[PDB]
């Protein structure tokens, strides 16, 4: 149920990747708002906040997941990347742990996702053809 | 069924080291300031604080990047600050300068001087034979007798505004949007190493950009013990930090009742000097508990004995040597520079099984902040009776290295750099890089 | 919201319409919302980065509702009548989108936060239902 | 392509039309991501590049084609434009001398798109009004 | 008869560049996106009130 | 200990000059190139 003891930026960064996953939200709704020496640090630091945000969303754009917490693609996981089960990853591991793991190869899966969406682009607009 | 694939996440709760440009912001409540705080975002009267369960995090109090921001941004605040005010490059001149004799103590004797000289009028044809009395710290003979300021070969010293208050305000160093701030709540954290107990905010609580050398004053205290932090305890060449965990009253006066002289150096521009003490002239000095210092030592020696042996001899010696901005403790009592000889403080021998102490403080005029050369500041007199109460919170303890199977340890006081005051205040803060995208294997797959 | 035998449509033209009218014109707002050293300079960096703060914060609020790159968007959120008790003539017939403004101005958090809850739940089934194939 | 000898931003910049438009993601990664007067100026430069990919984007979503590397409209091809064949544009010539031809036509192909996409959604509108 | 400027016990004046024109140019005050000017085109409004037009 | 190429180039110009106080002069020599000084009209 819904039945959260409270719900707070970063909150769950200790919960199991499963359970951190029904939090998403609270994340995502942060990630925008949380001369004088300090007139230029907060102009500067408002443009890095811009500028992270867009470099996510973009991110997500060019992989066919824009406006979308769970995203599920057509790349299939390498085992190479990671060989640990479905079960001990959703339930025994927290993003921050799996974020450690998955950094050697996340170009790697970045590109895969790029070239994926490229190709379902290219295949939709193949199929709208023909129609 | 064996089959997984990838799944993109946003809002995943991750994060990375990182330094970027916090900003400062400051209370309401809280004319004008050195730290510039009209210019600082109104702070949340209400933080808000999120406890990170199950979260254990490296921090690393000494390769704070937090620290080293703080003390370039105070030292563009002090510059930014003095840029308007009155430049005294014409009080670089010849004084013929005297003894001050008229009702001084014998302690008092030959530290201020009656000095006489031809300054500039707002009339650039016109000149004035004015006098100012100068601290004997701040006149150089040069060689009834002729001194010359001791900035005059090094820059021309920059009066502070009189309407700029010296007063230490809280800042709260707040992180943009997208990255955190993640306080380490631990109780016997030590700077170094995993804390158990994490929390992230957003700005962090109010620290007073408080500027001494040998003491920490008015800052955070300890929650339980007195905590001694250092980079490597077993290094001598490190400084040693020490936290109070309950505050020792320290009671400093200038006991002279000061006169403020302006006298009109060019058009717009008046020189604020001293001009007759109204009084007798007396030593200014400060005041610590004989018992709470006692007590507030042995505490110290007790959780030093941790790092130094269970038998070890814990002796206190003053400061080695040095320029009297690293032998003294030095602070701002409201406007006026100290530098106190804390060699009562610092002096006793502890074995492993009502009065006060009265600090004698020189005064001066000439500050050279930050420990750099060719920037001098001029502090204006302070007219009236000068006296503020302060917590000493912690010390900046330095140890000498004994070898040749030495039973004992002696440990003296050390200033110095400025980030020690700031380090002592973030050390359970790191700011952090939040990474809300994130890929892991599901079972998912997307429809065509 | 093609404008069939509109007198003009302008930003913020239907401003003291009623929301059932004023909600045929929705693209003429969203469309200028983000078009439209020297003391002026500074000003108008100032400008450009307002605007593109102000764009970003609506348009992130949009993304994690679902209802990205939509005008009107339905949600699975039930209408609590404790925000509101009016009808729904009453609400798009005799009321313009300013004073509806100052009705649910307190509630609006509220909605806010059940909207993102809804959409992760929605993501989460989504995603469930995906992984039986 | 499927297999390709290397992928670089611009690098299909000589290619038809068609082979290029399977590098999209190539380009698409790379247009985000690259006191004083210089600080002013780094700021302006910064934020200009902001403006300029959100502008593109709010284009795209403008015409309904929110979030997409390749999206079909409803929008005719008015011959006027240009009357070359479908195999001659997408094997015999590249975006650029693609980009010079229909330069003087690309506004009015603009507003047809926006025009377009008010009427779909209005359409939209009604039939969800209409259940 | 000894005489001084009537500013050189106040401040220093800074002698205005001839070549630059005090003569007022209009500026059009203009807000970023995301923000509007209301005008009030009433042309009996007494500058406080509501304003129908 | 000049060449006939370089006569006239180098001048030794003595001047007065401000000290590190306002109120005491120092009387100094230093060597300009013809290209530096101009005279004013030994
Ligand atoms: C540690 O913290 C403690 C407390 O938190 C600090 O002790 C405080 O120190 C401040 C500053 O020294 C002090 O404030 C002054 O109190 C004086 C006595 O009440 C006031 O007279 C004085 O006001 C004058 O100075 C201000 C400086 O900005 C001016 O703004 C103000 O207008 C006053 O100046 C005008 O008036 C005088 C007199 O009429 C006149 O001569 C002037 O020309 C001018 O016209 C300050 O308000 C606090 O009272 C102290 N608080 C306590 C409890 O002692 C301590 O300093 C801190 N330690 C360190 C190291 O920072
Ligand atoms: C510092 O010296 C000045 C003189 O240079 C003293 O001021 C003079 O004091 C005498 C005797 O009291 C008076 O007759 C004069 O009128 C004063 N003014 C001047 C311009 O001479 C001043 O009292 C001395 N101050 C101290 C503390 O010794
Ligand atoms: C006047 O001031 C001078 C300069 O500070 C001092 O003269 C010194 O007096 C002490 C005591 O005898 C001795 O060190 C020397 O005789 C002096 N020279 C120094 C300090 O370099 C003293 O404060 C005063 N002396 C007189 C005679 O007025
Ligand atoms: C301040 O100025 C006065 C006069 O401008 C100086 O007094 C002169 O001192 C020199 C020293 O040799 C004498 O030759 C002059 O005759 C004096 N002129 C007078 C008294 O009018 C004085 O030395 C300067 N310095 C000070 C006052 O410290
Ligand atoms: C400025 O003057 C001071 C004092 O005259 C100088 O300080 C002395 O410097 C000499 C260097 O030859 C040392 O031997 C002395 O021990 C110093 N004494 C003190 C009290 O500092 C200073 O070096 C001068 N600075 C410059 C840049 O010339
Ligand atoms: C803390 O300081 C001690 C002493 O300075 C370091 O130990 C020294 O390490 C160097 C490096 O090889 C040796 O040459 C010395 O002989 C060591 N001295 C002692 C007394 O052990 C120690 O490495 C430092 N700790 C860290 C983490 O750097
Ligand atoms: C610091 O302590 C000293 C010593 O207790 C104080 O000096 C005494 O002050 C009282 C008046 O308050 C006099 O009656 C005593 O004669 C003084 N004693 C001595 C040895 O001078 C001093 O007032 C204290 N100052 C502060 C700021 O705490
Ligand atoms: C310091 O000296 C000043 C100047 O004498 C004192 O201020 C005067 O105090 C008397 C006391 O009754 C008042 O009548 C005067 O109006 C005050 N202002 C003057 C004379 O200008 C001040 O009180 C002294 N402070 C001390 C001794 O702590
Ligand atoms: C530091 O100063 C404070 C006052 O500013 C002293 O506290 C006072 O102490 C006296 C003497 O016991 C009491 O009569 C007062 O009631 C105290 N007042 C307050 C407000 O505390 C304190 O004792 C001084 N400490 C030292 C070490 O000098
Ligand atoms: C530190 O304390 C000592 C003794 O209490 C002071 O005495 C001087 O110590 C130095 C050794 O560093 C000797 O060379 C001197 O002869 C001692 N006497 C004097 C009058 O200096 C020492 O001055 C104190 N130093 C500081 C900086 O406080
Ligand atoms: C700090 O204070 C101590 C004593 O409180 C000073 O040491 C005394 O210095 C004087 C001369 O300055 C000697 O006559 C005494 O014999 C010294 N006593 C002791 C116990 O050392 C010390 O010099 C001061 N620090 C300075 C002046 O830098
Ligand atoms: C450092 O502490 C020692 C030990 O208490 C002090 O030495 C004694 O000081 C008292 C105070 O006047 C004298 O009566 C004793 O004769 C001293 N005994 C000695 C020197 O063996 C010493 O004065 C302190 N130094 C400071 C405070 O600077
Ligand atoms: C210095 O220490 C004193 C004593 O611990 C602090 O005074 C306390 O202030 C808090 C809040 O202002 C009060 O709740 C306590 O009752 C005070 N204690 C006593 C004994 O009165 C003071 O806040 C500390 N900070 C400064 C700047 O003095
Ligand atoms: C600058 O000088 C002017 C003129 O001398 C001052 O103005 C006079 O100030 C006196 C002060 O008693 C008045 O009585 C006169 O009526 C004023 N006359 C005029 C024409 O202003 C002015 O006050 C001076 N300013 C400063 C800051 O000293
Ligand atoms: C000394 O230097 C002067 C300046 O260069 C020279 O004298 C003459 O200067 C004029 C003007 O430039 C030239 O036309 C002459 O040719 C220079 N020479 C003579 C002899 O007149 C020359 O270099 C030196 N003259 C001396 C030492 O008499
Ligand atoms: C530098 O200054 C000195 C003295 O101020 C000048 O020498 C004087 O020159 C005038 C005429 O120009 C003579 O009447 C004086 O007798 C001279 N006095 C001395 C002491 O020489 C000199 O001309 C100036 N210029 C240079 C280059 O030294
Ligand atoms: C990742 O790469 C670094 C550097 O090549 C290497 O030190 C580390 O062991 C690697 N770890 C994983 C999990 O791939
Ligand atoms: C601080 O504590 C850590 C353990 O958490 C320890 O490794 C380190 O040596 C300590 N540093 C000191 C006592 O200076
Ligand atoms: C502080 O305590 C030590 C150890 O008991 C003692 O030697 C010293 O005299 C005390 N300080 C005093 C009494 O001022
Ligand atoms: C040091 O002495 C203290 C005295 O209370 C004791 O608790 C501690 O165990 C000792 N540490 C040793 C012997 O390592
Ligand atoms: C909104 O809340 C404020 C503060 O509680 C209250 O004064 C006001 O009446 C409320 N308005 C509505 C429409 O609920
Ligand atoms: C194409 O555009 C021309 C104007 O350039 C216009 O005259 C013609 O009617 C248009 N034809 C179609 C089919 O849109
Ligand atoms: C575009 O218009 C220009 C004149 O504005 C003309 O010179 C050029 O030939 C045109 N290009 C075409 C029709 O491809």
């Amino acid at each position: 149920g819904i039945g959260a003891v409270f719900l707070g930026f970063l909150g769950a960064a200790g919960s199991t990747m499963g359970a951190a996953s029904m939090t998403l939200t609270v994340q995502a709704r942060n990630l925008l708002s949380g001369l004088t020496v300090w007139g230029i640090k907060q102009l500067q630091a408002r443009v890095l906040a811009v500028e992270r945000y867009l470099r996510d969303q973009q991110l997500l754009g060019i992989w066919g997941c824009s406006g979308k917490l769970i995203c599920c693609t057509n790349v299939p996981w390498n085992s190479s990347w990671s060989n640990r089960n479905l079960s001990e990853i959703w339930d025994n591991m927290t993003w921050l742990q799996w974020d450690k793991e998955i950094s050697n190869y996340t170009q790697i899966i970045y590109g895969l996702l790029e070239e994926s969406q490229n190709q379902q682009e290219k295949n939709e607009q193949d199929l709208l053809a023909l129609d | 069924a064996e089959n997984l694939w990838v799944t993109v996440y946003y809002g995943v709760p991750v994060w990375k080291d990182a330094e970027t440009t916090l900003f400062c912001a400051s209370d309401a409540k809280a004319k004008h300031n050195v730290w510039a705080t009209h210019a600082c975002v109104p702070t949340d009267p209400n933080p808000q604080e999120i406890h990170l369960e199950n979260v254990t995090e490296e921090f690393n109090m000494w390769k704070n990047n937090m620290v080293e921001q703080m003390h370039t941004d105070i030292i563009s605040l002090w510059d930014q600050s003095l840029k308007p005010c009155v430049k005294l490059t014409p009080l670089c001149v010849t004084l013929q300068c005297t003894n001050v004799t008229n009702n001084i103590t014998d302690d008092m004797r030959g530290e201020l001087k009656n000095c006489s000289f031809n300054m500039t009028t707002e009339l650039r044809d016109k000149k004035q034979k004015v006098y100012s009395l100068f601290y004997r710290l701040d006149v150089v003979q040069i060689n009834n007798k002729e001194y010359r300021l001791i900035n005059c070969n090094t820059s021309a010293c920059t009066q502070a505004c009189p309407k700029v208050s010296f007063e230490p305000i809280p800042i709260h160093y707040c992180a943009p949007a997208g990255f955190a701030i993640l306080k380490c709540k631990d109780k016997k954290f030590n700077g170094t190493g995993p804390c158990p107990s994490v929390s992230t905010v957003q700005c962090t609580h109010g620290i007073k950009p408080v500027v001494s050398t040998q003491l920490l004053l008015n800052g955070s205290l300890a929650e339980e013990e007195v905590m001694i932090r250092s980079e490597n305890i077993t290094n001598n060449a490190k400084n040693i930090l020490v936290q109070f965990n309950t505050p020792v009253q320290i009671n400093c006066t200038r006991p002279n009742n000061n006169t403020r002289k302006s006298i009109r150096i060019g058009p717009g521009q008046a020189f604020y000097a001293t001009g007759d003490i109204i009084g007798d002239i007396r030593q200014a000095h400060c005041n610590v508990s004989k018992a709470t210092w006692n007590e507030t030592l042995g505490k110290v020696v007790k959780q030093l004995r941790k790092h130094f042996g269970n038998n070890t001899i814990i002796r206190f010696a003053n400061s080695s040597g040095g320029d009297l901005e690293v032998t003294t403790h030095s602070f701002n009592c409201g406007g006026e520079f100290f530098y106190c000889n804390t060699s009562g403080l610092f002096n006793s021998t502890w074995i492993s099984n009502n009065d006060s102490i009265t600090l004698p403080c020189r005064i001066k005029q000439i500050i050279n902040m930050w420990q750099r050369i060719g920037q001098c500041m001029y502090a204006p007199p302070i007219q009236g009776v000068i006296r503020c109460v302060s917590n000493i919170t912690g010390l900046i303890l330095t140890r000498d290295g004994g070898s040749t199977n030495s039973t004992t340890e002696t440990f003296r006081p050390g200033g110095g750099d400025m980030r020690d005051n700031w380090r002592s205040e973030l050390y359970k803060y790191k700011v952090v890089k939040i990474e809300p995208l994130g890929v892991a294997p599901t079972r998912c797959k997307r429809r065509v």
